[PDB]
DNA sequence: GCTTGACAAAAGTGTTAAATTGTGCTATACTAGCACAATTTAACACTTTTGTCAAGC
């Protein structure tokens, strides 16, 4: 997926001491907000939220912290 | 070839301190200061020195500026360090670097080496609050105050926690709630927060946006000379009244001078009781309001 | 206002109003008939921009007969 | 096709002008006033109508008070009034004066004159 | 420009295009041409560095609210506004007492203010807005 | 009546504090002269 | 000689979104107190919406659907 | 408002000639305040070098 | 044809409280938010001026 594709590459943000690194991975797309004719009528944009699945882990203490992330309409 | 590259190249050309090379600096630079206001408060008070210890006195305090400017052109790379990172938010990376030495100049005005930390410890407080002070400032070209700044990147901090927390863009009310302000107050502060757009930018192909403003106030000459025309009619008027009631009605509204006169500064000039002057005008209003006096006028109307 | 208007105000007892006229005019040459109406008030729950109150959007339409100059092809 | 002449024919009088300079706004938006280019300047002083370019650049554009007294000539009827100096002229001594240029109007006598 | 006999330097630069003709004569010709046009004018050539800058009236850099509440302006103004920042910033780091290279650094960048006014872009990296 | 660098000073050290430290400096310049 | 389609038009722009985010995770990682940070604290997507809004709202490719006819739509 | 004069001369604006020119020195920065909208003094539409509204 | 006193509305005026605004500051080491002073704005009690009525010379 063209999604899948840009946040293969971003993932994972590693820490120059590769401390901390953070992944991202699996985006999640909601059913639309509103109709086409009624984003025409209240001057709205056609979109869908979404939400991926993040995870951000450190080396030094072996802790995991997976959340999840809104990145927009 | 380029401007801060340029800046770069002078400020690495002094070697960086260590904490015993800072805390003498702070020292030399401490000692001439005081010896500085030293003699200022003794001419004052008379207290007279030995010529001998006057001199290496005032070499103490012409000592400690090559402390001041040498611990200054030292820590110039940390400015740099802190500034880069506020780049593309309204202001040009020189103008950052500046205010940043503004702050470190404090800084080292305010640094105490008694405490025993490290200089970039506490300077990085001073050229950091400098820098965005500074933005705040003058990023804008309508310039918000600083409180007023304050509260605006606060608003926006608590609608990006909250849009997390909620899934959507907040609404007028649930802002205000969070903030502890009114909903006009929050929706106040976001027409505040609108900035400004170029007129001498462009928009479909080679026309600038700047050639569309009206000008209002501009005379437009179908109501100038209609006004003439009217005032014409109005001196027809005058004509038709009493000597004294055509220069009341005048005086009252200031035609001929372009200023209102109240009754008792009319009674004056004609040196009448006020109220009689009240009754004048009513007389005469009256009488203008009599059918053949204002059939013209009204056409005149609008 | 103007002495010579403050005057007229005076005579004909037409209280010189405290607010300027800015309303919603046809265009110079168009024509045709109201076709609906579209109102979002902020007294009703409506969403607007900040300081924006009420948006009233008027669809003018019109039938135009095959005319002298217009372009065929 | 779309284009249509209830659409694109454009006629003016008088009406607003633009803020910085003093011309009439051009497009239909503005009630405008139609465009006399570079060219068109050039076929007018090829016929040698002296008159007829002055009277558009004067006081049918730019003349602030000119513009205005030839209304109020035509609409009493009276000869229409000899024209003053274009608001774009003395814009662009302005914007001279602006770049360090010191640029003088002069008489015979070499004396300055006021633009104003 | 202070220490500068503009008849002299005119003069000495008069007699080597006649002798010294070759390569070196045309430079000197063409140097003559500005040289001597100062000498003909009674005007001094100290005009090249300005101690003040003229600021065009407002009118012609309006500041106006299209309708919408919002606001458009002419880029003078900010161009206007990066010169006196910079100017009023170096009259402070004047009064403080700062080092050469502080003091040097806020000369340079007015110049430069002052350059992108009057003509941008012309030397170096032109003034940007929103969108560059 | 700015706050100048003198101000900031006294602020954080006590005249008595300022005079030790300007003894030291003055002992040294003294022992720059005096001893060779 | 290769076009650019619209789907990959969309991906570019979440790609300059995405990078911009990377540096204010990175910086923020370094002033923020160690086990004081979530996913959630690292990312402002303030770039990533604005990518996504500034090509649909601004970009040359992004444009008004001529409507007249279906044939040109 | 002459419209028949001579010549048109331009030279280099001296320091004098453009602070002779100048009805004020502007000194800040500020163009309008933010709240009344209305020109900010000493700034950019100061009304007392400028002129009125 | 005009004047006087009673009178209320409106416009100033000086004094005070609230808000607005500007400046200073943060101490591991690294090369936003609050406190406080200063200034402006509002609020208000109080006084003078102004417009108005009825009644009468
Ligand atoms: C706001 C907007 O949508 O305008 C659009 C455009 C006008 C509308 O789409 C319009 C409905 C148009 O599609 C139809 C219409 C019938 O045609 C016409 O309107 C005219 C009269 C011109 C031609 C005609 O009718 O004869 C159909 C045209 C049919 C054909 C074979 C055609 O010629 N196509 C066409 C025409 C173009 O000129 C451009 C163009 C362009 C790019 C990258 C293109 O690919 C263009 C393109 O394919 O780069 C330029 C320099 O500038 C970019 C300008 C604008 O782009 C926006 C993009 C953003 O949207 C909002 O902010 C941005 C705004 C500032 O610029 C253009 C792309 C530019 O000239």
């Amino acid at each position: 997926g063209g999604l899948e594709e840009v946040l293969a590459e971003l993932s994972p943000i590693e820490d120059f001491s590769g401390s901390m690194s953070l992944s991202f991975s699996d985006p999640r797309f909601d059913e639309v907000k509103a109709s086409v004719d009624e984003c025409k009528d209240k001057d709205m944009t056609y979109a869908a939220p979404l939400f991926v699945t993040a995870e951000f882990i450190n080396n030094n203490t072996g802790e995991i912290k997976s959340q999840t992330v809104f990145m927009g309409d | 070839a380029d401007s801060v590259r340029a800046y770069l190249k002078q400020i690495g050309k002094v070697a960086l301190l260590n904490a015993e090379e800072e805390v003498e600096l702070a020292k030399r630079i401490e000692a001439g200061l005081y010896a500085t206001q030293k003699l200022a408060e003794l001419a004052e008070k008379g207290e007279k020195l030995p010529v001998q210890q006057r001199r290496d006195m005032q070499w103490i305090c012409r000592d400690g500026d090559r402390a001041k400017n040498h611990l200054l052109e030292a820590n110039l790379r940390l400015v740099v360090s802190l500034a880069k990172r506020y780049t593309g938010r309204g202001m040009a990376f020189l103008d950052l670097i500046q205010e940043g030495n503004l702050g470190l100049i404090r800084a080292v005005e305010k640094f105490d080496y008694t405490k025993g930390y490290k200089f970039s410890t506490y300077a990085t407080w001073w050229i950091r609050q400098a820098i965005t002070r500074a933005m705040a400032d003058q990023a804008r070209t309508i310039r918000i105050p600083v409180h007023m700044v304050e509260v605006i990147n606060k608003l926006g901090r608590i609608q990006r926690e909250l849009l997390q927390d909620l899934g959507r863009e907040p609404t007028p009310e649930e802002l205000a709630k969070e903030m502890d302000i009114t909903p006009e107050k929050v929706l106040e502060i976001q027409q505040y927060a609108r900035e400004p757009i170029s007129l001498d930018q462009t928009i479909e192909g080679d026309s600038q946006l700047g050639d569309f403003i009206e000008d209002s106030e501009a005379v437009v000459a179908v109501d100038a000379v209609s006004f003439t025309l009217l005032q014409d009619q109005l001196q027809s008027v005058l004509e038709t009244l009493s000597e004294r009631e055509a220069g009341v009605v005048r005086l009252r509204f200031g035609l001929t001078d372009g200023q209102p006169r109240t009754l008792d500064e009319i009674g004056q000039v004609y040196g009448v009781t006020r109220e009689r002057i009240r009754q004048i005008e009513s007389k005469t209003m009256s009488k203008l309001r009599h059918p053949s006096r204002s059939q013209v006028l009204r056409d005149y109307l609008d | 206002l103007t002495p010579e208007e403050r005057l007229l105000r005076a005579i004909f007892g037409e209280k010189a109003r405290e607010v300027r006229d800015t309303s919603l005019k046809v265009p110079h040459g168009e024509s045709g008939k109201v076709i609906g109406i579209r109102v979002f008030s902020r007294e009703d729950d409506d969403e607007l921009p900040a300081g924006v109150n009420e948006l009233v959007r008027v669809y003018v339409a019109q039938k135009r007969k095959i005319s002298d100059g217009d372009k065929l092809a | 096709l779309h284009h249509l002449v209830d659409d694109k024919i454009h006629a003016r009088s008088t009406g607003p002008y633009s803020m910085i300079t003093q011309q009439p706004l051009g497009g239909k938006a503005q009630f405008g006033g139609q465009r006399f280019g570079e060219m068109e300047c050039w076929a007018m002083q090829a016929y040698g109508a002296a008159y007829t370019l002055q009277e558009l650049l004067t006081i049918k554009s730019d003349d602030t008070v000119g513009r205005v007294k030839v209304y109020e000539a035509i609409v009493k009827g009276e000869n229409i009034p000899e024209p003053g100096i274009p608001e774009s002229f003395k814009v662009l001594l302005k914007e001279l004066q602006s770049l360090c240029l010191n640029v003088e109007v002069l008489s015979s006598d070499g004396a300055a004159i006021e633009m104003r | 420009i202070e220490n500068f006999d503009i008849d002299a330097e005119a003069e000495s630069l008069r007699e080597v295009i006649r002798s010294g003709k070759g390569q070196k004569k045309l430079r000197a010709l063409k140097r003559l041409k500005v040289v001597a046009a100062f000498q003909q004018s009674g005007n001094s050539p100290m005009g090249m560095v300005l101690d003040a800058v003229p600021v065009i009236p407002p009118e012609l850099r309006p500041m106006v609210q299209l309708d919408g509440g919002r606001f458009a302006t002419s880029d003078l103004n900010d161009l206007y506004r990066r010169v006196i920042n910079r100017n009023n910033r170096l009259k402070r780091l004047i009064d403080l007492g700062a080092p050469e290279i502080i003091v040097n650094n806020e000369k340079r960048m007015l110049q430069e203010s002052v350059d992108a006014l009057f003509d941008n872009g012309r030397r170096g990296r032109p003034v940007t807005g929103p969108g560059n | 009546p700015p706050r100048t660098h003198w101000d900031m000073l006294l602020e954080r050290r006590s005249v008595e504090e300022l005079e030790e430290l300007l003894k030291e400096r003055l002992d040294l310049i003294k022992a720059k002269r005096r001893g060779t | 000689r290769r076009l650019r389609t619209v789907g990959e038009l969309i991906q570019n722009q979440i790609r300059v979104g995405l990078s911009r985010m990377e540096r204010v995770v990175r910086e923020r990682m370094t002033t923020q107190d160690v086990e004081a940070i979530t996913p959630q604290t690292l990312i402002n997507i303030r770039p990533v919406v604005a990518a996504i809004k500034e090509f649909f709202g601004t970009s040359q490719l992004s444009q008004f659907m001529d409507q007249n006819n279906p044939l040109s739509g | 408002d002459v419209n028949f004069f001579d010549e048109l001369r331009i030279g280099l604006a001296t320091a004098d000639d453009i602070r002779n020119w100048s009805y004020g020195e502007v000194k800040k920065p500020e163009t309008i305040n933010y709240r009344t909208l209305k020109p900010e003094k000493d700034g950019l539409f100061c009304e007392k070098i400028f002129g009125p509204t």
